[PDB]
């Protein structure tokens, strides 16, 4: 199963050995971390809109449920 | 007071309190009666419509959804039918640049 | 040991329960202040999701990625970095910080030899 396991475990070791150096290059320059990105602490629940820093991902088809869970009035990349 | 009415109803439609909207429509005809006979479309299409996005109460009624929608829409339609404002009302569009054409029917089928 | 439960799931590396904590959608609104995922758009097939990122990134002491990557002693470690609030975040800094710093460490060390 070198056909199977070895060319899969090489994916297992390589993504880790990349991931070690990236966290090392965070800790290598503690000078000016101005380009850490956080989406700028949008609203969570309450009147406390400035709450905690977030991130963004996107989804696709398969089981079109209805919707009351959202936050906004179907906007886009709302820059204004 | 005297400015809350635009801010009240947009929230009041979102909550779905039916009889509270009946109190909101009660004074709303009186504000038209305070006018001297002014154009009921060209007045209520500034009251039912937000000043910047062009969003009506009706598209606001269909963005949010609760089990009170089937009654909250017809009352906003019957009040739009008892004042000869219906044809301008149901075919309202966004004035806003990002959404020129998100009408009341596209937002209906979106919520399925 | 001074550990949050999210930290405890990482430090022992029990992966499947950590898939639940970082996802955690709660489809209500009397109590959805406990969630960790947020859906923003409701537009049929497309929808923009918001993961929550409190202790995850290395912004405080003893964060999640500091625990996961520097650790020994666990064996399913690559099966944890598939998980979405970690998989894209490593990919984030490789676009903006690391890869541009990486080849400078190559080209400096290359002329050294």
């Amino acid at each position: 199963e070198t056909v199977e396991n070895v060319s899969k475990e090489s994916e297992r070791i390589w993504r880790l050995q990349r991931a070690r150096t990236i966290l090392e290059f965070e800790k290598m320059l503690p000078e000016w971390l101005r380009s850490r990105f956080r989406m700028g602490e949008l609203c969570k629940v309450a009147d406390e809109d400035f709450r905690l820093c977030l991130r963004i991902n996107e989804v696709k088809w398969t089981e079109w449920k209805t919707h009351v869970s959202f936050l906004n009035e179907d906007p886009g990349p709302i820059r204004r | 007071k005297k400015k809350r009415l635009k801010k009240r109803i947009f929230a009041a439609v979102s909550e779905g309190c039916v009889e509270e909207l009946r109190e909101l429509l009660q004074d709303l005809q009186d504000l038209c009666r305070r006018r001297r006979g002014l154009d009921v479309p060209d007045f209520l299409m500034h009251k039912l419509t937000a000043s910047d996005t062009g969003k009506t109460c009706l598209m606001k009624a269909l963005l949010n959804i609760n089990p009170n929608t089937k009654e909250i829409v017809r009352i906003l339609l019957a009040f739009a039918e008892e004042n000869d404002i219906l044809d301008r009302f149901i075919n309202a569009e966004y004035t806003e640049e990002a959404y020129e054409g998100q009408t009341a029917l596209n937002i209906a089928i979106e919520r399925r | 040991d001074g550990l949050t439960p999210l930290q405890l799931a990482a430090k022992m590396g029990k992966a499947e329960i950590l898939k639940y904590i970082l996802s955690r959608e709660i489809k209500e609104k009397p109590l959805r202040s406990l969630s960790r995922k947020f859906t923003d758009w409701a537009y049929g097939p497309v929808s923009s999701s918001l993961y929550d990122l409190t202790n995850v990134d290395t912004t405080t002491d003893n964060s999640v990625l500091e625990i996961i990557v520097y650790n020994t002693n666990i064996d399913n470690r690559h099966e944890m970095l598939t998980l979405e609030p970690l998989h894209t975040l490593l990919h984030t800094k490789w676009k903006k910080f690391a890869k541009y710093m990486f080849f400078l460490s190559f080209c400096f060390y290359f002329f050294y030899n």
